[PDB]
RNA sequence: ACAGGUUUGGUCCUGGCCUUUCUAUUAAUUCUUAAUAAAAUUACACAUGCAAGUAUCCGCGCCCCGGUGAGAAUGCCCUCCAGAUCUUAAAGAUCAAAAGGAGCAGGUAUCAAGCACACCUAUAACGGUAGCUCAUAACGCCUUGCUCAACCACACCCCCACGGGAAACAGCAGUGAUAAAAAUUAAGCCAUGAACGAAAGUUUGACUAAGUUAUAUUAAUUAGAGUUGGUAAAUCUCG
């Protein structure tokens, strides 16, 4: 998994020179404009297809957020976004891998990207507001009391109630009411 | 949705609503729920009518915008 | 464009950067220009570049322009209380002629950045909708929330049939 | 204070095209419209009959015309309000004096 | 469209991306659809709990209260949640709820020891 | 332009054909609301009354059955109905000003008749029009007994006129307050006094809408 | 007394103290660019439009306000225990109001404990970062601020960035802006890096944490290797302004001072390695026996 | 368009046709599994089961959702609002019919004239003028939903439904006939929305969760199809 090493190789050095990976690599198409979307994967199980991309032919590359010297070379230099496939000619897979690896490249901020000058959220910071401020809490508060007086289960007069055994008679499920104060349970 | 003029059906016809079971306890304490309930929601409804009657009213008869109106005539002049 | 003799008055960018707006009582606007005087010449460029930028800025006053009827160029206006504004455009500069319209019958530039920032505060960040009006759309999208299923399958806990299957036995 | 018209048209200037009927006056409006694939300002025109008490309007006359409150007919929303520059016969604006085209019939003086 | 009556509604239309419920507050007709046209949008509501744990609620207390100023209904789900908020009374519903409940709990804490014993 | 230039002469002819033939077609009351009892059908409308309503319907008769075995139609006997009854016990009675009966030709049960009011004690002294004439709760009060009826009217202080504007929106004004400069501590109270509304037992009064001019 | 950086003296001092540097103040950009516009001008025109440069710089280089900590603010606007048995997790209620200023906000929470809580700091900020989105921000907090990341963009010398990053993505006011913009103020002074913030509107931060750290060390040191007197000058002036009662302070101002004098009194008077200072002290007034 | 092939013995020039890019149906050849979106030949005819109820009477609801694109150059946009309903201590608010018009708006001029398409009297339904539209496209004919956080139109046909044919799924499922065109005669009101309710609540083929289908993206467990003179990636031996 160490990147920086095949990146300083004589060996890489010898093939890719200074030179960009894909520089001299070209995608066979059908006609003068070539499909607006490269092939979705060139590897399929133990399976190489056709002429490879640059990254996926050259097997000891290494698609990382690590190595800023591979992932360098797939972003734009003066603009900072990064190349579409067709641009590169890299497989869709490694397309999207190289997208994400990118991403956590600069949330390392292991590569550079523009950081504008934003100004201060707010224009006036004033922390006395009452909603930021801790208010004077209710007098409802103070007492312990439920902040009105129906949050409070109270045990009707047993004249309304049987009032009201009276109007619902055949139809009346009476089971007694009280509400137990503590949840919790197995 | 069904329609006005189109048929009930067949095994709907008999079938008529069999009201729910009711407990004498649940009942009244919801009937005053609703009723202090109601009424409290009642009184913002008030407090928000208002609200908007000032924001109104002070809107277009508020002294900046007759200030606006004599303002930009005498420009105007 | 090609054809035209100062072609870059059918521009877009051309339109748009002529300024003059004007008041809301303005309704018409009369042109008399004319043709053969050197003391013509300001009111002549003043149709030939302004007019098309005035206008476009006011697509529903009317401006009508006749020729050679008066042997002095003039401006008409025509406001909605029957106020009739008549400017005498003579030996002035055709740039004499839009600043003074736009003194007389203007809007303040501060009229203009209100009226603006009134329209934009309609638009509200917070909303939800599709792309057209506003930004955001489902909240598939914010950070903290729920990834919504199309990128990100969920769980088998949260799906409906697993509920289902589970009630069921 | 309600007197009013739905019509957009409040105020206008145009030609007056013709006398044919009592009291009422053909009028040709004329107003810019900017076509869209060329970029340019042309002219539309549109006929407005309008109202006349004097019957006063020669063909012609270019003629200002006020939305009327209620409309009179399907055809006739307008009533002449003043006459800008009546046919043949025109008063210069600015200074006052009877004219034809480029020259003053009596100059100052 | 035109329609034969109904009253300005205060309420939930659901997008959603299905099995992910999400909703937007919106002050509409009764007699219009769901997810259809609206006078204008109030605030939004997110059922499914975020990575921290939260249920999000978006709400403009100043058009919401224009609005019921100028006599919108609201549903009760829109009431459920202007009752938690504390900008409405707890609706009675809730407390209801909470009764049933803390009773089952209750009766199945005691059929809990029941068949332990 | 936009023309758009037709006809159309049946979009008339159909409302004047539909109207008239309507009050034609207008059916009376009495085979309207007429009941089938072993059934609990209704044979004009077709529709099948509810099941908290069969019980009422079999053991008690409607306002203008027992408005009939009366003398004058203009009693000023006060009447009342069950389910007030039942519902409050501060007496609530409702008393006539003019009974129009419609005619079934067989028993003469149905009609529109116009009353006047007391509900749960508290009075109400213009005359409106009877709503809901048309159901089995109704009874009617002896001469002898309106003067037991009357004199169990009594007066007692309504609960609390004040409220606590709930958390946040009390929050929210103390926070503006306290953001314009008015500091003062006083709570923030609430008038109830306009929110009352009548228990759901309260008849509708139905004529139309009222124009404050 | 009453100083602060929103004062008039410190301002004056603090952007004469930071410096215009046209090349470093507009640099070219990262963002997809435009063909370059292109126009004739006499020395007239060029000087004017030099100006004109200038005071668009200045608004590029306003300060970032720097300003104390936030308290915790913790208060419960409620409590209903009826509801607690509802086992629901977290909600939480914003206000979105389009006139309201975002410290006016009102924020509130309901836990399953069946009480009404007002949101925390850290809370209400992600909170109003979701319902007003605004750029730069992430509405969870980015990686990048892990120790590990941090000494790795600082070997990269891009500090600039990561202050800039801070000022985006948190606020004046909160613990993090202050941990970062602090921590990384100490990795400049160990670093002896001080030029890299000189003609950025970060130079204020630097100067005053520093004086409040009282090491003003590397500071006075770089400003005589870079031949800048009057910036040592007007910064000693600043130790002075922010500690007006001290041996060094009363002494060296009621004595006598200038140049030479204040420079060299406040070099015996600052120890932390007054050597250093009479060193370079030493060195650009050689230097400039030298050249006159 | 960054263009490319193709007129002639050859060279330019002019000038069509075609290739190369992306989407959608349908077909042929292949096809492993999930997840998500989408689901559609047919204003042809319809078996059967369902798609409105609620509720102490009365009342209220009952093409509202939902379906379709048949019709109409329809209409977009913009004025101005009757009426209906909601809230309420009488004025706010939501829909918004009719009626209008700055401007924009399918093809065709081998459709060039239309044939009363105008006004004036406020007299109080009569008289008086002789007008109006139109080559800046009137009046025709032909094709057609749309400018899409939605809007317009239809609801078995006779534009309109008194009356007449005649007995209506362009609600959900299904089915004959037709067409290159093929989803379950499926479970729930548990969430939302709607209708009623004083309320618990009841109903909801809206909707929710499924079921079917390579129709499109995503992920992998899945290997096959087409090409190989040139444009245009890529060939040997036979017949
Ligand atoms: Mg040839
Ligand atoms: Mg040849
Ligand atoms: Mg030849
Ligand atoms: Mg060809
Ligand atoms: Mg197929
Ligand atoms: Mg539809
Ligand atoms: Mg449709
Ligand atoms: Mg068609
Ligand atoms: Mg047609
Ligand atoms: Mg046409
Ligand atoms: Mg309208
Ligand atoms: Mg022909
Ligand atoms: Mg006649
Ligand atoms: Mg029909
Ligand atoms: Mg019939
Ligand atoms: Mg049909
Ligand atoms: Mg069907
Ligand atoms: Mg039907
Ligand atoms: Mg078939
Ligand atoms: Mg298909
Ligand atoms: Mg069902
Ligand atoms: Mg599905
Ligand atoms: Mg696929
Ligand atoms: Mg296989
Ligand atoms: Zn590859
Ligand atoms: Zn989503």
């Amino acid at each position: 998994d160490e990147p920086w090493k095949y990146l300083d190789s004589e060996e890489y050095q010898n093939r890719y020179g200074s030179r960009p990976v894909w520089a001299d690599y070209r995608r066979n198409h059908k006609g003068g404009i070539p499909p607006q979307r490269t092939r979705k994967m060139c590897i399929r199980g133990n399976k190489v297809a056709g002429n490879p991309c640059p990254i996926c032919r050259d097997q000891k590359l290494h698609v990382d957020f690590r190595n800023v010297k591979l992932l360098e070379q797939f972003v734009c230099a003066h603009t900072g976004i990064i190349f579409h496939a067709p641009y590169t000619g890299v497989c869709m897979k490694q397309h999207k891998k190289l997208t994400q690896a990118i991403q956590k490249a600069r949330d390392h901020g292991l590569l550079r990207y523009h950081i504008p000058q934003v100004e201060p959220r707010d224009l006036d910071f004033s922390t006395t507001h009452g909603a930021v401020s801790s208010t004077p809490p209710a007098p409802t508060l103070v007492s312990g009391d439920p902040w009105y007086p129906w949050y409070s289960w109270k045990q009707p007069p047993e004249r309304e109630l049987s009032r009201l055994r009276r109007l619902y008679q055949g139809r009346l499920r009476e089971e007694s009411g009280p509400p137990p104060e503590l949840m919790p349970e197995v | 949705r069904k329609t006005r003029h189109d048929p009930p059906a067949k095994s709907k016809a008999g079938r008529v609503a069999t009201p729910p079971a009711v407990d004498p306890t649940e009942f009244f304490v919801l009937t005053e729920r609703y009723r202090q309930y109601r009424q409290t929601v009642r009184a913002l409804r008030l407090e928000f009518m208002s609200e908007v009657r000032k924001k109104l009213h002070e809107a277009r008869a508020g002294v900046q915008a007759e200030r606006k109106a004599q303002e930009d005539a005498a420009e105007h002049r | 464009p090609m054809k035209g003799r100062f072609p870059i008055r059918r521009t877009l960018q051309y339109l748009g950067q002529g300024d003059v707006v004007f008041k809301d009582s303005v309704k018409v606007m009369t042109v008399n220009y004319n043709t053969h005087g050197e003391l013509g010449e300001g009111a002549r460029k003043f149709v030939f570049f302004n007019i098309p930028q005035i206008q476009y800025k006011n697509p529903w006053v009317q401006i009508t322009m006749f020729k050679n009827m008066t042997p002095s160029p003039f401006l008409r206006f025509y406001l909605d209380s029957g106020e009739q504004v008549l400017v005498d455009v003579e030996s002035k500069s055709n740039k004499e002629i839009v600043e003074h319209i736009r003194k007389i019958l203007g809007k303040n530039e501060e009229t203009l950045e209100k009226e603006e920032q009134e329209k934009k505060q309609l638009s509200h960040p917070a909303h939800f909708g599709p792309r057209k009006y506003c930004l955001r759309e489902c909240m598939c999208e914010v950070e903290g929330q729920v990834p919504c299923p199309g990128l990100v399958p969920l769980p088998k806990e949260m799906t409906g049939k697993y509920k289902a299957a589970l009630k069921a036995t | 204070s309600i007197a009013r018209s739905s019509v957009h048209a409040k105020w206008v200037v145009g030609k007056v095209i013709g006398t044919a009927m009592q009291k009422t006056a053909k009028v040709r409006v004329t107003r810019l419209v900017l076509d869209p694939y060329l970029l340019k300002y042309f002219n539309k025109r549109k006929t407005y009959f309008a109202h006349d008490a004097l019957q006063q309007c020669t063909v012609g006359d270019i003629v200002l015309l006020k939305a009327l409150p209620v409309p009179r007919t399907k055809h006739v929303k307008h009533e002449l309000a003043e006459i800008i520059f009546k046919v043949g016969q025109v008063i210069d604006p600015v200074t006052g004096k009877p004219c034809a085209g480029t020259t003053y019939l009596e100059s100052p003086i | 469209r035109a329609y034969r009556g109904g009253h300005l509604t205060i309420r939930l239309a659901l997008g959603g991306c299905t099995n992910r419920p999400f909703y937007r507050i919106v002050a509409a007709h009764s007699k219009c659809p769901r997810d259809g046209r609206f006078v204008e949008q109030l605030g939004s509501y997110d059922p499914l709990p975020n990575s921290h744990g939260e249920k999000l609620v978006a709400l403009n207390f100043d058009r919401i209260r224009h609005w019921i100023g100028c006599g919108a209904h609201l549903s009760k789900p829109v009431e459920k949640l202007l009752g938690l908020s504390g900008f409405y009374p707890l609706h009675p519903m809730m407390i209801t709820n909470a009764e049933r409940l803390r009773r089952k709990r209750a009766r199945e804490v005691l059929l809990a020891s029941q068949k332990t014993d | 332009a936009r023309k758009k230039v037709r006809p159309r002469l049946i979009a008339e002819l159909a409302r004047r054909v539909r109207a008239l033939r309507e009050q034609r077609e207008r059916p009376r009351d009495s085979q309207r609301y007429a009941l089938d009892y072993e059934t609990m059908m209704r044979p004009h409308s077709g529709n099948r009354l509810p099941m908290r309503a069969w019980a009422d319907v079999r053991h008690e008769s409607r306002l203008l059955q027992l408005l009939n075995r009366l003398p004058l139609f203009g009693l000023g006997r006060l009447v009342t109905r069950k389910s007030w009854l039942w519902q409050h016990d501060e007496p609530c009675y409702w008393r006539l000003t003019r009974v129009r009966p419609d005619y079934a030709a067989e028993n003469l049960d149905h009609g529109k008749a116009w009353g006047i009011l007391t509900f749960k004690g508290k009075t109400e002294s213009e005359a409106r029009e009877i709503e809901q004439v048309m159901y089995h709760d109704w009874r009617l009060v002896p001469k002898h007994e309106e003067e037991a009826f009357t004199x169990x009217x009594x007066x007692x202080x309504d609960t609390p006129l004040s409220v606590p504007y709930p958390p946040l929106l009390r929050a929210m004004i103390l926070a503006q307050r306290q953001k314009y400069g008015d500091t003062s501590t006083e709570e923030p109270m609430l008038n109830l006094e306009r929110a009352r509304i009548d228990p759901w037992d309260y008849p509708a009064k139905l004529e139309a809408k009222t124009k404050t001019k | 007394r009453k100083p602060t950086f929103m004062d008039e003296e410190v301002q004056n001092i603090l952007i004469k103290m930071t410096g215009l540097d046209l090349q470093k103040i507009f640099k070219p950009a990262l963002q997809e660019l435009k063909p370059p516009t292109y126009k004739l001008m006499t020395q007239a025109q060029l000087e004017e439009a030099t100006k004109q440069a200038v005071e668009a710089a200045k608004v590029r280089l306003k300060m970032p306000p720097v300003l104390e900590e936030r308290a915790p603010i913790n208060d419960v606007l409620a409590e209903d225990k009826i509801l607690e048995g509802t086992e629901t997790a977290k909600y939480v209620f914003t206000d979105i109001s389009y006139s309201i200023p975002h410290r006016e906000r009102f924020i509130v929470v309901r836990e399953p404990s069946g009480t009404l809580r007002k949101a925390s700091w850290e809370e209400r900020d992600r909170m109003i970062q979701v319902y007003f989105p605004r750029e730069g921000r992430r509405i969870l907090t980015p990686v990048i601020f892990k120790e590990e990341n941090l000494q790795t963009m600082y070997s990269q010398d891009q500090h600039v960035d990561v202050l800039n990053l801070c000022v985006a993505q948190f606020e004046p006011d909160s613990a993090e802006y202050i941990k970062i913009h602090h921590h990384t103020y100490e990795d400049i002074d160990k670093c002896g890096k001080y030029d890299l913030l000189r003609s950025t509107r970060h130079f204020g931060g630097m100067a005053w944490y520093f004086v409040n750290k009282k090491k003003i060390d590397g500071l006075l040191i770089d400003q005589i290797q870079r031949d800048l007197v009057s910036d040592a000058t007007s910064l000693v002036h600043l130790y002075h302004i922010l500690h007006p009662x001290x041996x060094x302070x009363x002494x060296x101002x009621x004595x006598x001072x200038x140049x030479x004098x204040x420079x060299x009194x406040x070099x015996x008077x600052x120890x932390x390695x007054x050597x250093x200072x009479x060193x370079x002290x030493x060195x650009x007034x050689x230097x400039x026996x030298x050249x006159x």
